[PDB]
């Protein structure tokens, strides 16, 4: 219709009004960091493995940032599962567990950042909008903690006290917010399988799947947090993600160049 | 025209390295800042046991709130051992591992404080503890903080394991405040001559009372930081610290009343 | 000379002693960022206009930073006037209103910085000492919020609870403190008139005026906060300002090159 | 297609510089925020005298805690003069020296608060004072803060010495809060016609009472900031400020009860 | 008179520690009128007047 229509609705109607919502959906779409890529370094899947997994990926990151702008988010891992176990056993709500897991992702960001410090890559309380380091060809990358900032305001799962939005959703929503061109999950399997490949050996590799097809399979377990699939379908900028095996050298570099090497999960 | 611009003071021009020149001004024993304070250090391994250990301790602490002005400090526990295993695998220095381990002590503090929130107890941060503990203990009966000291990348070198851990940070705070005491809440009855859970447990003999100096001369494992014994030698106020079993209800309550229910560690402060 | 007498006076006298004040005035004058320029992007005059005014100026800023070191301060605008209206209706003092207005200038700095993030320009909490972005030719600019930090310590006006030091004074005092070479106010009029040109038809344009000449006119409204005139007369480094029309393409660019395109207000 | 997007409000579209247009909305005298508050400013030069002056003042403040709700603000003192000497030697502008001098006022506040910690008093930061003074004065009877205002690099130019110092910041807070009073604790009896410790001390005559306007017309040194007189002219609530000798025990206690024991400074506030 | 005084006292509570003591007033004058008519001594009228201060 017009902006004059949107501005009158914005001042006269509730934000829940469908006409206001439809008018706001017609607004322009600005991408803040369109040339950047957000990658998640796995917590339990990578960083918890130690030197044998982190050191090769550190070398790959330093080489890849010559050609790609990187927002490097960290998972949490086994220490968060221990914290979740202690707090769950006490009946603490999901909002309390969320802040406990945030500390573990903070630790992993500190450890990964110290390995990248001599290459100029910093740990940021910003990342997106941390415009200087990304701007510089000598840096071109930052490390951030992958947990969302919901803290006590975390939306709980339908059942249980485990926070449903953790480091997968934290990195993905940052990629979506800043309009990044790609979201890569770096874990310890070739991609999504029909079942957990560590506990089911009849699991088959899934090269590409949609969110609807993925939900129709009724998977018991996943390489990604299930609520991320709904965030993916709701996304405006990042309409697909890739999950790659960080234990195989070159997988991250090839995925950054746009090559399909692991599992691609598409919103549509 | 290149002279030092001094401010006139009793220590002016001094390097502070000449102990004979600094003594007339600073060689005194300090005053007590919070003489009515009681500091309780909760072991991280006690928190690691979960609700089976935390719930009875929470009930004991709840009953202690009307009796004492409590600063409750939590240790790290098994999670700090894992960040040590990952960090040491990555080759990270000791000043890198110190804040990583401290984070687990802080998380234990948030867990314990949440269980006591209905009593008005909250986790408070190190800058708040360092500068605003008095006003917070005027608002509520107790607060929870991390027992680890904020040494961070300025942790002392020598060992690849951070030396200034939860016991040491708690004692540094309690002694700097001039608190009425520090009680260490352990998962064992106290200090033995050997690890009561280790290979030589059959030879472990309980020590009802000991000196920090005799413990420092000893070699072998202890349930407290070895740096705790070093800061006990330079202690200014606290004369004894008791290590009690937090898995036995009532021992923390007894130790806060001066009753001998664990291992008493005599510091370097000579009583009158 | 004699710093010895200055140092003696500093120790034996009150800071109010005229002899001490005179000795301090003879001290050397160091300019922290002599090659930098502080510009204010208007709040009500520019940012409140939205895309039609902000997007062209973003392009000018990105082009201008190749030749000019920029500290980009933001105004507040209509949202601050609403906050001032609510708080004044409750009888809240200027110190309380000052904090409310700072939030609005903060919002505008966030919106402007997000449009500049992909160009490496960050939003800063310490602009004229954020030395690393201003030093790099790849960045050469920072965005900051133009409200002064006075908060509850805001000096009140002679009458009323409106804070007399707002985003004009916040931007100017930054330029003065850091010894910047220039201070440009980017708003929505060609410059200073004898009255508000939006509401007075026979208002005449003033291309150049001194503070003493301006005070002699006793204008009842101005394109700049009136106390800024006194700060300008007291200034040690920034002895003149220019007010330019940011709605005219190229005005900011020409003003950065030293051209007289709007109104120049000089301390003397 | 370039119009300003306005929020409808009584001040919309306005520049806020036209007094006729702002007066109907904001022209009235503000309410008091903390009318029961007593603000006490301790001079930095008083703290500089050490225990001989601080210990009696701490004892007097201790006995005032059950009588008044106190915001205690400390000045900078001689250490700020040294950072001025070094800073001016380096050529630094007045907006650089302002936060450097304020740091010494903060340190004096930490020193004074530590002496009162056993009474529940702690140092509080400027954002805490500005936003959260009410809750902290509900938790405890008094808090300590820095008297310097957070003007920083936005300090006014003109003088190479920061004009908005401890007296000015303390009065700005006291009047903004609408406090019951501001008492300035000096190392002299009050205001004299000359510096009683300077070269013209033989000509100095004590002024038991004066107005801020008369002092502002004067030339020569004063024991209070000259900017204090300027902010007194625009004061909204505080009608008088008394400067008393903190080296004489009991004068602060008397001044807080309205007794004339020093120099009374009348502000510009209209007393009906 | 009482309502404005109560409001003023209310706003004084956060400022001072107050011991508020009330006088007797006109009702003590009446018990004096009756007591003196009955010839009661001064030690009899003192607690009678004090009762009105307590009320
Ligand atoms: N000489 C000793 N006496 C008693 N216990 C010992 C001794 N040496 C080793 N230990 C062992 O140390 C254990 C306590 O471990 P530790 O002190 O590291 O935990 P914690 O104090 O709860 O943790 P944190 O220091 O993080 O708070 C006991 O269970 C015991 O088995
Ligand atoms: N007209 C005057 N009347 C009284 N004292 C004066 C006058 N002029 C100068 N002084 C001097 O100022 C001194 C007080 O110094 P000053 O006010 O700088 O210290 P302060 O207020 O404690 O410090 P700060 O302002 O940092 O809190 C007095 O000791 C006195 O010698
Ligand atoms: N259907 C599935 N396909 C692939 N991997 C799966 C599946 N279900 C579970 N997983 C497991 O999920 C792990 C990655 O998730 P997680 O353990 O949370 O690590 P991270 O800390 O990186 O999130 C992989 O190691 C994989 O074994
Ligand atoms: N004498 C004057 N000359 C020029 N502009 C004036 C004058 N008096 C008022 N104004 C108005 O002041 C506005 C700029 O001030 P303001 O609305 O506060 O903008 P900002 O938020 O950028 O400070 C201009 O839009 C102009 O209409
Ligand atoms: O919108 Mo302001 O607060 O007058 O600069
Ligand atoms: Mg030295
Ligand atoms: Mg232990
Ligand atoms: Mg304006
Ligand atoms: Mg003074």
């Amino acid at each position: 219709n017009s902006t004059a229509e949107l501005e009158e609705l914005l001042m006269q109607r509730s934000l829940t009004d469908p006409q206001l919502q439809a008018a706001a959906a017609a607004a322009a779409d600005f991408r803040i960091l369109p040339d950047a890529t957000v990658i998640k370094i796995g917590g339990q899947s990578v960083i918890d493995r130690g030197r044998a997994a982190v050191y090769p990926l550190v070398d790959e990151i330093v080489a890849a940032r010559k050609n790609h702008k990187l927002l490097i988010g960290t998972g949490a891992g086994t220490r968060a599962r221990h914290l979740y176990s202690i707090a769950a056993g006490l009946g603490l709500p999901a909002g309390v567990l969320a802040q406990l897991g945030s500390s573990v992702a903070d630790q992993n960001a500190a450890m990964l950042g110290q390995l990248l410090a001599k290459h100029g890559i910093p740990v940021v309380g910003g990342a997106g909008l941390s415009a200087v380091p990304l701007s510089l060809a000598e840096v071109n990358a930052v490390v951030f903690s992958g947990m969302p900032p919901y803290k006590l305001w975390m939306r709980p799962a339908a059942e249980g006290v485990i926070p449903p939005y953790r480091t997968d959703a934290g990195c993905f929503l940052l990629a979506e917010q800043f309009g990044c061109k790609q979201m890569i999950f770096v874990k310890d399997e070739d991609g999504l399988y029909t079942a957990n490949p560590k506990t089911s050996k009849d699991a088959t590799f899934i090269p590409r799947i949609s969110v609807d097809e993925m939900k129709a399979k009724g998977l018991h377990d996943s390489i990604l947090e299930f609520p991320v699939l709904d965030l993916l379908q709701s996304a405006q900028h990042v309409r697909e993600v890739q999950v790659v095996n960080g234990l195989v050298p070159g997988n991250l570099t090839r995925a950054l160049a746009g090559e399909h090497v692991g599992t691609i999960i598409t919103a549509s | 025209t290149n002279s030092i611009k001094h401010v006139i003071s009793p220590l002016a021009r001094q390097t502070l390295q000449d102990r004979d020149l600094t003594r007339p001004v600073a060689g005194k024993r300090p005053i007590r800042l919070l003489p009515w304070l009681q500091v309780v250090k909760i072991g991280g391994r006690v928190m690691d046991r979960g609700a089976d250990a935390i719930l009875p301790l929470v009930e004991e602490l709840r009953k202690l709130l009307p009796e004492h002005r409590l600063l409750i400090l939590t240790g790290a526990g098994v999670r700090a051992r894992h960040v040590f295993s990952v960090g040491l695998d990555l080759g990270l220095p000791v000043g890198s591992l110190a804040p990583l381990a401290a984070s687990e002590a802080g998380q234990n503090g948030h867990i314990l404080a949440a269980m006591l929130a209905s009593e008005g107890v909250s986790y408070v941060e190190h800058p708040t503890v360092a500068d605003q503990l008095a006003i917070h203990l005027s608002a509520t009966r107790a607060v929870v903080g991390s027992a680890f000291p904020p040494y961070h990348h300025h942790e002392f070198p020598g060992s690849r394991i951070p030396p200034h851990r939860a016991d040491t940070g708690a004692f540094l705070l309690a002694d700097a405040f001039g608190a009425a005491g520090l009680t260490i809440v352990e998962n064992v009855d106290g200090i033995y001559t050997a690890d009561p859970n280790g290979p030589d447990r059959g030879q472990a003999r309980f020590l009802p009372e000991t000196s920090a100096t005799d413990l420092a001369k000893s070699e072998g494992p202890l349930p407290v930081d070895r740096a705790l014994l070093d800061v006990m030698a330079t202690a200014r106020h606290i004369e004894r610290v008791q290590v009690v079993n937090g898995l036995v209800p009532g021992r923390l309550t007894a130790a806060l009343r001066g009753e001998h229910v664990g291992t008493l560690i005599r510091t370097g402060v000579r009583p009158a």
